[PDB]
């Protein structure tokens, strides 16, 4: 298995320019590459990935070429640049999954075993990571269930290197947030939170009224999973949990007073120098 | 069925319930946190069980939609807190 | 003229044998906004309570 | 008061001109029955009175504070009577508090007998009536303050009332006066105050801690806003 | 008996002697009982001290689960007189092997550690993000399921 | 004599014990701190008469 992706920066600029450059010339939906990366104890990390030839047509979605000399050609050519990296699994920049991605996937798997399906969108989203990491599992379903191919999920995040540290902090030195936590940041921050968990609870609901109506199968697993979330909800208003919050409030509202005051005895003092400043060179001038 | 909020269990509820007598469901109740059923803990002096359980349930077509609603309730809260915060901070949010 | 010779280029032979030429880097959105996901900060980042413990601590100190 | 109540005085006003103003509204609220709002206001004047400059004002605002306080339940500090400047001019005062605390009503009658046209001359006499008649609103601040499960008939002995269903009538009547926090239970006859609880561990603190922090942050905001900076 | 030694609930004192003193002490033919029990002196020492070690077993599984339970029910659970009960519990108090606070005048024997505001928020804190971890997976698995029933 | 910490209750007669919560050094801290921004407003007084 693999406990997690980290795609390195290049990996997205590599995946937003083919993108870029195969709808420039023609229009092809989705955009089919190879993934190279090392291996760490489990987590595998993605930091260069080429191009790969792929035609399909959505109507069969059966039909699909995808170069195999091309493939073992590109990754002889990376491995004489560098041999460190070897081919760990596939991105596509389509949006969702799609119906014959399993066969691309075992054609990946022909040429790595552990093979992680990256879907790197190309549409700037302000919610979310642009990476969903996915893999092939194979299993009995243990509930009495149809067993077939499907997609495990695994975490995706990404990292960088100093290299491409240094770039992307070069790129974005003009649209890049101050680092530290500047009140102003922090609050823009919680807001963002509570954005994201008012978009989660949204899919989530979406989900469930599918599942409901019946659009979509009641799964008889994850669906424990939102019952558990669902368990772990605070439960706010408890007499001894009001008390020691009220307690924890007031501990740092103190202390937020006594900063007040000093901020106000500082700034009086500064009108008291201004003032005797602006008296002096009035009277010098004089 | 408790609500989620009254999650203690009175001991004369649980006797009823489970037709197990007064001081059973001492032993119940431990048995239930042993095996891995419950991660709550039992109360005596006030004859009530404090309830925390994590091993999930499947669940029934009307307990998908009571759990839908209720996130839905859940998802309009937070949408109304997110929108109090955003307005009462647009000068410094920024 | 907006930009200025650096002395070890002068010294292996800038002006001289080889000139330099302004380096502009052609960055785009989408090539901006996936560049700002190297730290990004999730939602749940911005509704962690820190720890009362050392921020306790912290406030003391 | 109906000017008072319509006309809004400016907050960026003179220090001075706000004390006379407190003194003035103090007075008015005081005559009007609001007491506790006529104590905080007049308590405010004399705070924000010229420090040693007007010995007057310091004498009016004393005297309508005492008289006030001594209406409202609570005994004023001796500070103000032991002072250099007030001391014969609040003389009279101070033995009107004497009286009252030690709850002689004979003692305020030949107090007034005495010094009652001066009272009169300081135009304070009205509430010194009132007094008179309220003096039994200290003693039940103070047996609140001291008892908890105080007895209707020990009350009744200890603030010289002649039966102890007065003492139940005045003691409701102080339950809304704000003078004290007590609840009888008629059944048994005790009068319960109610139990003190931690005032940290709910909001009060952060009520008071919002206010402190509010006027820091409001003095800082003003004595940057002006900064007398120069031309240059 | 080592696997009831090892199994987390309480196990009765005459319970225990009314399943295994036949098999323990005295044996049979087909059962070789050992001296370890016998009737000897140090026999009924050590009986006693397999009678101790139940008893705390009992009270290591109370105070693993329990929050305040009466003395009375104490002493019953733990087959022993209220006054013995109360005196083994502070026997084991002071040498630090379990904590508990006996409020002799209820017959409370509160287990649980005094709840500093700290450690309370630090609990809630905790709850709250693994609400938001566990929301976050489910949403992801949430899209997936999404993505594959297309 | 600041020994075992606790309070004796005659009314009924127990002696109960109690873990004497430390004290909370940020309000010594505080109050410390707003001691020396007192005295420095006072020194802020004592300055400002030049106007």
């Amino acid at each position: 298995a693999v406990q997690k992706v980290v795609v390195h920066p290049l990996v997205l600029l590599s995946v937003v320019d083919h993108f870029n450059r195969i709808g420039k010339v023609g229009n092809q939906k989705r955009v089919v590459g190879v993934l190279l990366g090392s291996w760490q104890k489990k987590v595998l990390d993605v930091s260069n990935s080429f191009a790969v030839p792929f035609d399909e047509d959505d109507k069969d979605d059966s039909v699909w070429f995808l170069d195999h000399d091309y493939l073992e050609n590109m990754y002889g050519m990376f491995k004489k640049v560098n041999a460190r990296e070897r081919i760990v699994g596939w991105y596509h920049t389509g949006p969702k999954l799609h119906k014959n991605d399993i066969a691309i996937n075992e054609l990946m798997k022909r040429y790595c075993p552990n093979s992680v399906l990256v879907i790197i969108d190309v549409k700037p989203k302000d919610l979310g990571l642009p990476t969903e990491a996915y893999i092939s599992v194979e299993e009995v379903h243990d509930d009495g269930t149809p067993t077939s191919k499907t997609f495990e999920h695994v975490t995706s995040e990404i990292g960088a290197e100093e290299a491409e540290e240094v770039g992307v902090e070069h790129l974005l030195r003009d649209i890049k947030d101050t680092t530290v936590g500047t009140l102003s940041q922090r609050i823009t921050n919680q807001v963002h939170g509570l954005k994201g968990l008012n978009s989660k609870l949204l899919d989530i609901r979406s989900y469930l009224e599918k599942v409901a109506t019946g659009k979509l199968p009641i799964n008889h697993q994850i669906i424990y999973q939102l019952q558990d979330v669902f368990n772990l909800l605070p439960d706010v208003s408890l007499q001894e949990f009001v008390k020691a919050f009220y307690l924890k409030t007031n501990d740092q509202m103190v202390v937020v007073y006594l900063a007040s005051l000093i901020r106000s005895v500082v700034a009086l003092h500064n009108l008291i120098n201004n003032k005797i400043a602006n008296r002096d060179a009035e009277k010098k001038e004089g | 069925t408790r609500p989620a909020n009254h999650r203690q269990l009175t001991f004369e509820e649980i006797a009823k319930s489970a037709k197990i007598t007064v001081n059973e469901v001492e032993l119940l109740v431990m048995k239930a946190l042993s095996v891995g059923l419950v991660k709550g803990s039992i109360d005596e002096v006030d004859k009530r069980v404090h309830m925390t359980w994590v091993q999930p349930r499947v669940l029934d077509l009307q307990q998908i939609k009571g759990m839908k609603d209720r996130l839905e309730f859940w998802c309009t809260d937070v949408k109304s807190m997110e929108m109090l915060v955003e307005h009462q901070a647009h000068d410094i949010l920024t | 003229h907006l930009n200025k010779p650096s002395i070890q280029a002068l010294i292996h032979g800038l002006n001289r044998h080889y000139y330099s030429i302004t380096i502009n880097y052609r960055k785009n959105e989408l090539e901006q906004k996936m560049l700002l996901n190297l730290h990004k900060k999730s939602w749940m980042e911005g509704l962690t309570l820190q720890d009362y413990s050392e921020h306790c601590k912290h406030n003391e100190s | 008061e109906k000017l008072v109540s319509k006309s809004v005085f400016p907050e960026q006003a003179n220090n001075n001109e706000w004390a006379r103003y407190l003194y003035y509204t103090g007075r008015i609220k005081a005559i009007q029955l609001e007491y506790s709002e006529a104590r905080r206001t007049m308590t405010n004047a004399l705070r924000k009175a010229p420090q040693h400059t007007a010995v007057g004002f310091k004498q009016t605002v004393h005297k309508l504070l005492i008289v006030v306080e001594l209406l409202l339940g609570e005994i004023p500090d001796r500070l103000q009577f032991r002072q250099p400047s007030l001391k014969r001019s609040l003389m009279p005062y101070f033995l009107l508090t004497q009286a009252v605390r030690t709850g002689n009503l004979a003692k305020f009658n030949q107090v007034l007998d005495q010094f009652g046209e001066k009272f009169q001359a300081d135009g304070t006499y009205t509430l010194i009536i009132r007094l008179r008649h309220n003096v039994i609103k200290t003693g039940v601040r103070m047996i609140s303050l001291s008892y908890s499960r105080i007895s209707l008939a020990d009350i009744a002995q200890k603030l010289q009332l002649d039966s102890p269903e007065d003492a139940e009538f005045i003691v409701a009547k102080a339950i809304r006066d704000g003078v004290i926090e007590a609840s009888i239970n008629h059944e048994k006859g005790y009068v319960q105050s109610k139990e003190m609880i931690d005032i940290y561990s709910t909001r009060e603190p952060q009520l008071a801690f919002h206010q402190r922090i509010s006027f820091c942050l409001d003095i800082h905001n003003m004595s940057v806003k002006a900064m007398r900076f120069p031309p240059k | 008996l080592l696997k009831l030694f090892t199994t987390m609930e309480l196990m009765r004192w005459s319970t225990l002697v009314e399943d295994y003193g036949m098999e323990l002490r005295k044996g049979s033919l087909e059962s070789p009982a050992t001296d370890v029990f016998g009737s000897t002196e140090e026999g009924e020492k050590r009986w006693k001290d397999l009678k101790n070690r139940v008893v705390e077993h009992n009270i290591r599984i109370m105070a693993k689960y329990y929050t305040r339970i009466t003395m009375k029910r104490m002493a019953q659970l733990l087959d022993l007189s209220v006054d013995e009960s109360e005196a083994f519990l502070s026997n084991l108090v002071v040498n630090k092997t379990i904590f508990a606070k006996v409020d002799r005048l209820a017959g409370i024997i509160n287990f649980q550690r005094p709840k500093d505001p700290n450690n309370l928020l630090n609990d809630w804190s905790q709850k709250l993000n693994s609400l938001m971890s566990l929301v976050n997976k489910t949403t992801h698995l949430i899209a997936k399921e999404e993505m594959i029933h297309n | 004599d600041k020994k075992f910490h606790g309070i004796l209750d005659q009314g009924e007669g127990v002696l109960i014990i109690f873990d004497e919560p430390p004290v909370d050094k940020t309000y010594e801290a505080a109050l410390e701190t707003i001691q020396n921004m007192s005295k420095v407003v006072d020194s802020l007084y004592n300055k400002a008469k030049k106007l």
